[PDB]
């Protein structure tokens, strides 16, 4: 957070009323890498800074947190001068000597473990997939979907065909008028109570009966087809982790992004099976983790491979996003310090000690696990899907408006 | 891998998750092994100021390494150096599959609330115009507003009540065209309501072991039941941080772990609490698939396993690097699935046939009850 | 080692100019020559054999023909590079052939190749006799019988207070068929209660019918069509329905087999002779064609890797004249036994399968694994119209009987 | 589709509605507890029984919502039967290798092959397939 | 799915001089359409449902219809007398 007036951190309270302890970080503001900046005090707080404060309360040492300069976690890369590999970010700041202890989310691995000591992890997490959570929308048009648009106009003629047949089958056999056959043939189909002229003959009864059985089947088949279409057709584009075939091969599932010069990049480098997948995203990896999550809400990036300890926090706060897949690379973080560090023996012990004290559970309860909306797909019929039916009955009012004036004129 | 065993040194064959990990480390760092399986104790426990088990033999310098399911702690870490963990471990909670779930108020999911009000208001206008526009202005008791509503409302809700049909060519057409809307309204409602009870899925939630179910177990709900395997790491860990909890847990001691699963398999025990490393594994290979590893990813004491080494051993640096190398090359999940992955780790959909009851549908009768009282307010007011 | 650049098998890419040297996980294949690397499927087979057998190599792309050919006196292409002592091996997309077997010796095939058939994805019918399906004839017939007993009972049970049997059948049948027709109700409470019991069965019967009718066209999958090459519907179309249109790429292995077996196949298929594999798919996807015929190992891959999954083959074990791929040798090269032993090791293990989940695979699944419910149309429910058509004819039969009773 | 207790409760709500309709109609400023039952039972079972028109404002609204509740019961019953019927494919197809019943011995899904032959040589080749 | 693709064979000893011609002859029978006649004659021939409701699963509802008939006889007598 930017520092408030007087150059001091603003006063804030937690959910339980305790003060959220803050430190005065001295790092770049509005970084925008590639442009000149300057050092400025900044306000930091949260999980990895409370665990830092409890650390200073045990070994009795002072500190002055300064944020990293470039903004990248760190990755040993070869400089333009031949292949003299040189670190960057935190690792560069630690090996050079400007930094002494790296208390930040920092996945440990061989390339980093060879030059520094790492101590025991203070939280266990893996890598998952963060995608836009699609709202359940029913892809149902008007009532023209269950039956083909070449079937209603032949059912309608069949209604009249029975009506003319029923009247012809009753005005000759040893009754009902022509209009009654029109109403009765309809009245069975739409289940309306109108129509008081029942068939009289024993030959008109059966024709007006099997038609009724046909009326139930048409409606029942309509219900069955709508149920079949609604239940079956749901949006199923969910990704079940890296094992999904879409991820396993180069495909245009929009874009898969990560953070440059991070552990995820090096994890994607030592696996030659997916070497070209990593080279695929080499032109798409962002410069920061915060920006990429904003891209997902912008529908410019419907994928993200980042530490599951971070995504689950966003999947709870920004409830328009959801996490998917199974953690496929589990590796704890670490309070890394330089090799030959007297604090190394103390620091690792305090991290292990804090696990069973319950304190290490307390931190993630306030910060990460205060819980929010989860939900996590049966779509509900809406006015947009059912507007076709209301239009017809709305048009029935105006259809009768132009029919009443011609009905009264019949008498004249 | 060859193995020894005291009492006489009988040769034996060793294989397992630690063994294959040891095999990978052996060739990677070119060191050799002559595994001799421990006899006194198990794992290790500081009793009478002395260490026994696998840890005890290392600190007496009789071992120089202790592979196995050794849980990293701080009592051991000040006696034997430890490597980087190769598998996580916590204090998880076990609950049943619940044999499905029920959705209360399962009669209003279709037809988003805009649909009902849109139909309801136009139901009045159709009744209004039928007895005003197409009746008073048309040839041919009469047709009042109450009768028109009593009819068109009936047609929508599966017309069976006695009705007073309109008289007139246009009035019949208006009612007839409204009946077609009722058919689509009813047909789509049943079809959509079928979808909502097909993908009901299953609901499981514990919110960890730090919630009211394990912080205020004697709440308004019936007494929660949860037990562990005593004389172990979990009991020692939970007795310190959670003083009150240890007293409550003593009423449901389960000794043998397999005995505890019998209680879960019979419903005698509400939930099972034990180490997440084996609890996830044991429920993975569990027969019947009625146990789920709830609380996964959110446990109490996330401390991994390790490979204990002698204090200040030069091999410690070269062992951690070797283990991390197998992590980077994507090897753990190969052997993690090879040895301990079970078969009941598929998708957790588990859609089950519904058994609709008063618990399943409640507000349906409440609407009848509310309308039963809603008639009363229109019943007293008729006098005034 | 001689090799040819093919889309799913051997991909040749420029060496990374930024680093000068080519990218890793590739082999430095020259040409016949700027330094350059290539990758693909057959490359991974070659490099795996090098570790197992223990031999080095120097790949170079062939610049003569495609997979070898006979020019009536001289063998060119990849095969010719081995027949003329130029190359010791010819790993690639080489189809084992009888003619090639007597000039060079091959290894144990690692990929199967045949002669398959394409077709557009079938939408799926709805079992046009579906209306009578969500029940049994035992339930269907006896329910009519049951009402006849209830109707007879109702008339007798109502007599002991002008109903008659005719109105009882009309009334009882009305309830069982989504009651909307005019009805006559009894007056006695014993008959009125009994009707309600039958009315309750009417609700259950109707509810059961529509419930199971939904299930019939939900768990039904979508295949709806299987055809074979040897079938007469494919063999000759001039004695049947509007002819089925099918063609291939001439001047190739598939044309040799289709010429020797059926000479009339060669004569008829030149009407649709698509010279490009990709172009033929577009014509097939546009409805111009009906079946594309080519090698299985090169047509299954294009069926798997396809957006929309609209192309499904019927080469599920129906491939005809099936000869696998293989690694050519020098007919005396003494590498045959080590190569065959190592190649069978991967086939004996599950090694080649992983490389099949690689490039020789796609997101689309040739298996159905998908159900679609479309509009009922007219064909998919014309059966229910036929039942009505019987009634109109049957009513006319009663009409004559109602007319001739007076005269006799 | 409905638990045995639901039928009893739905079997008395029709009667509870019946007495309420008679009670409200009798104090309107000829249901006589006979046509009320026919109206109450007729709506639920979708049978055109009786001509009972509850002219009272209080009774008619109860009947107006009585039909709404009757529609829900029939609609829910059809859907539950539909949901139960579509979820009746417990065949649990093996889908080849890598199946839950095949990865480990279930002691109930016995599966075997021909002695010697190639499958035994095939299965014994890989240590992964040594569990079954 | 066919999880182990490996065709059959015609095994012979290493020193057998028949290997060259047997392999050539067996490969010629594939192209000639001959091996598409044997499977037509011996294999391909003889190439011989969402659980319909049936009478089972519904005997209860039809028993209710029959039950109404039985109860009616015990109900007609009371109605006539009363
Ligand atoms: O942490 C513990 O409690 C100890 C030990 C330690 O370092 O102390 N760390 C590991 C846990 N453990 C045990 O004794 C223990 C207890 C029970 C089972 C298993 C391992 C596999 C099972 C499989 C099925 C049932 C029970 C088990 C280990
Ligand atoms: O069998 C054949 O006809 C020859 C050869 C032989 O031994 O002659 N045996 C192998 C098949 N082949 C060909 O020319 C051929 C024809 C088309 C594609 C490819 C390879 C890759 C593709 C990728 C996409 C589209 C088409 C292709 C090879
Ligand atoms: C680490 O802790 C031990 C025990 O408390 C202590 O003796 C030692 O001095 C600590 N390390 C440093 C660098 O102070
Ligand atoms: C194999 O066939 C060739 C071709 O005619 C023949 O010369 C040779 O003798 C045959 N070999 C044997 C062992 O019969």
């Amino acid at each position: 957070k930017p520092t408030l007036s007087d150059g001091t951190c603003k006063e804030e309270f937690t959910v339980n009323g305790d003060p959220v302890k803050k430190v005065i970080c001295t790092g770049p503001n509005d970084t925008s890498p590639g442009s000149p900046r300057h050092t400025v005090p900044q306000c930091c707080y949260g999980f990895c800074i409370d665990l830092l404060i409890k650390l200073a309360r045990t070994m009795n040492f002072t500190y002055e947190v300064h944020l990293v300069a470039d903004g990248k976690f760190g990755t040993q890369e070869r400089v333009n001068n031949s292949n003299k590999k040189e670190w960057n970010g935190m690792m560069g700041e630690l090996l050079s000597g400007q930094a002494d202890m790296i208390v930040a989310p920092l996945t440990i691995n061989n390339e980093r473990a060879q030059y520094i000591e790492f101590s025991k992890p203070f939280k266990y997490q893996g890598l998952t997939i963060l995608v836009k959570k699609e709202i359940p929308r029913s892809t149902l048009d008007s009532f023209m979907q269950p039956f083909q648009s070449t079937l209603w106009l032949l059912v309608g003629l069949s209604v009249h065909v029975v009506a003319v047949m029923l009247y012809l089958l009753d005005r000759f056999s040893p009754a009902l008028t022509l209009s009654s056959a029109m109403w009765f043939s309809w009245g069975v189909l739409l289940n309306s109570g109108i129509g008081e002229g029942a068939p009289r003959s024993f030959s008109a009864r059966i024709l007006g009966m099997v038609w009724a059985g046909f009326a139930m089947i048409i409606v029942a088949s309509y219900t069955a087809n709508l149920a079949a279409f609604l239940v079956l057709d749901r949006p199923e584009e969910r990704i079940t982790g890296i094992n999904d075939p879409r991820l396993r091969n180069p495909s245009d599932k929009f874009i898969y992004a990560t953070v440059k010069q991070s552990s995820v990049d090096i994890y994607f480098r030592r696996q030659v099976e997916l070497s070209t997948m990593y080279r695929h995203m080499e032109k798409h990896n962002y410069e920061s983790a915060a920006e990429a999550i904003q891209a997902v809400r912008d529908n410019k990036l419907h994928a993200f491979i980042w530490d599951s300890a971070v995504l689950e926090f966003e999947a709870s706060q920004k409830c328009d996003l959801v996490t998917t897949g199974e953690l496929f690379f589990r590796s704890g973080f670490g309070i890394g310090m330089r090799k030959d560090s007297p604090w190394k023996q103390n620091v690792s012990l305090s991290i292990l000690k804090s696990h069973e004290n319950g304190f290490m559970e307390d931190l993630d309860k306030t910060w990460v696990r205060y819980q929010e909306c989860d939900s996590r797909a049966p779509a509900t019929l809406t006015f947009e899907n059912m507007a076709g039916v209301f239009m017809l009955v709305a048009g029935g009012i105006v259809a009768g408006i132009f029919l009443i004036f011609i009905e009264i004129a019949y008498k004249r | 891998v060859p193995c020894q065993k005291r009492i006489g040194y009988i040769k034996k064959c060793c294989k397992g998750f630690c063994i294959d990990i040891l095999k990978k480390i052996s060739k990677s760092v070119k060191f050799t092994y002559d595994l001799y399986l421990v006899t006194n104790g198990k794992h290790g426990k500081k009793i009478n100021g002395t260490w026994n088990g696998m840890i005890g033999e290392v600190v007496m310098k009789r071992a120089y390494m202790a592979v196995g399911s050794l849980t990293i702690n701080e009592e051991r870490s000040e006696v034997v150096d430890f490597s980087v963990p190769f598998i996580e471990t916590g204090i998880s909670v076990m609950v049943s599959r619940s044999n499905g779930t029920v959705s209360p108020s399962a009669f209003l999911e279709p037809f988003s609330a805009d649909v009902w009000v849109m139909m309801f208001v136009m139901l009045l206008i159709v009744s209004a115009v039928a007895v005003f526009v197409f009746e008073y202005f048309s040839p041919v008791p009469s047709f009042t507003i109450g009768k028109a509503i009593w009819l068109l409302w009936g047609l929508v809700f599966n017309n069976s009540v006695p009705v007073q049909n309109p008289k007139g060519t246009t009035s019949k057409i208006m009612v007839s065209v409204w009946a077609f809307f009722a058919v689509i309204f009813l047909a789509s409602y049943t079809a959509n309501l079928a979808a909502f009870m097909i993908q009901e899925e299953y609901v499981d939630q514990v919110s960890g072991l730090s919630d009211k179910k394990f912080q205020r177990p004697n709440d308004f709900s019936p007494p929660f039941r949860f037990g562990t395997v005593p004389n172990g790491s979990t009991e020692r860990n939970i007795r310190n941080n959670y003083a009150e909890m240890h007293a409550y847990m003593g009423k449901f001691n389960q000794r043998g772990v397999d005995d505890a699963l019998l209680s879960l398999k019979t419903g005698k025990l509400d939930a099972f609490i034990y180490d997440a490393a084996v609890l996830n594994y044991m429920a993975g290979r569990d027969e019947g698939c009625k146990l789920v590893t709830i609380g996964s990813g959110k446990v109490f004491a996330s401390t991994g396993y390790g490979i204990a080494i002698q204090k200040d051993s030069g091999w410690k640096r070269q062992v951690d690097l070797a283990i991390l190398q197998l992590f980077g090359d994507g090897e753990m999940e190969e052997l993690e699935a090879l040895w301990l992955t079970g078969i009941c780790h598929n998708e957790k959909n588990e859609v089950m046939s519904s058994q609709l009851d008063i618990d399943n549908m409640a507000g349906v009768f409440y609407m009848l009850g509310a309308a039963m009282a809603l008639s009363l307010i229109t019943f007293i007011s008729e006098h005034l | 080692v001689a090799t040819l650049e093919e889309r799913p098998f051997v991909i040749v890419e420029p060496a990374d100019p930024i680093s000068g040297t080519c990218i890793r996980d590739s082999v430095p294949c020259r040409s016949q020559p700027e330094k350059r690397c290539c990758k693909g499927f057959c490359i991974d087979i070659l490099k795996r054999l090098a570790h197992t057998i223990g031999f080095s190599y120097d790949l170079y792309l062939v610049t003569n023909g495609k997979h070898g050919k006979k020019i009536d006196g001289v063998w060119n292409g990849m095969i010719g590079e081995v027949f003329y002592q130029r190359a010791d091996m010819a790993i690639g997309s080489l189809t084992i052939n009888e003619e090639r077997s007597e000039i060079v010796d091959f290894s144990v095939p690692f990929v199967e190749t045949g002669i398959s058939v394409m077709v557009a994805r079938s939408n799926g019918t709805v079992s046009p006799s579906a209306f009578l399906e969500p029940y049994s004839p035992a339930v269907w017939v006896m329910m009519f019988v049951m009402c006849l007993t209830v109707v007879a009972v109702t008339v007798f049970i109502f007599e002991y207070l002008t109903f008659t049997i005719g109105k009882s059948i009309w009334l009882l049948w009305a309830l069982v068929f989504n009651n909307s027709v005019p009805v006559e109700n009894p007056r006695g409470t014993t008959s009125k209660i009994m009707v309600l019991v039958w009315a309750f069965f009417a609700v259950i019967f109707l509810a059961s019918y529509t419930a199971n009718l939904a299930a019939f066209m939900i768990q039904e999958e979508y295949v709806d069509t299987v055809s074979g090459l040897s079938d007469r519907k494919f063999q000759r179309p001039q004695e049947q329905y509007p002819p089925l249109k099918f063609g291939t790429v001439p001047n190739g292995s598939t044309e040799k087999n289709i010429r020797s077996n059926y000479p009339d196949m060669h004569s008829y298929m030149v009407r649709y002779n698509q010279p490009r594999v990709e172009e033929a798919l577009t014509q097939l996807k546009a409805g111009k064609l009906d079946a594309f015929i080519y090698d299985a190992a090169v047509l299954n891959y294009m069926a798997r890797k396809d957006e929309g999954c609209k192309l499904v083959t019927i080469g599920s074990g129906k491939v005809f004249a099936t000869t696998g791929y293989g690694i050519a040798l020098h007919k005396g090269s003494r590498w045959k036994r080590p190569i065959d032993l190592a190649l069978l090791q991967f086939l004996g293990d599950d090694e080649i399968e992983m490389l099949e989940r690689l490039w020789l695979s796609g997101i689309c699944h040739n298996d159905k694994i998908e159900v679609m419910s479309s509009k009922l149309d007219i064909d998919n429910m014309a059966g229910v119209f036929y039942m009505l058509l019987v009634a109109m004819g049957l009513s006319l039969l009663v009409f004559a009987w109602e007319h001739l009773v007076y005269w006799r």
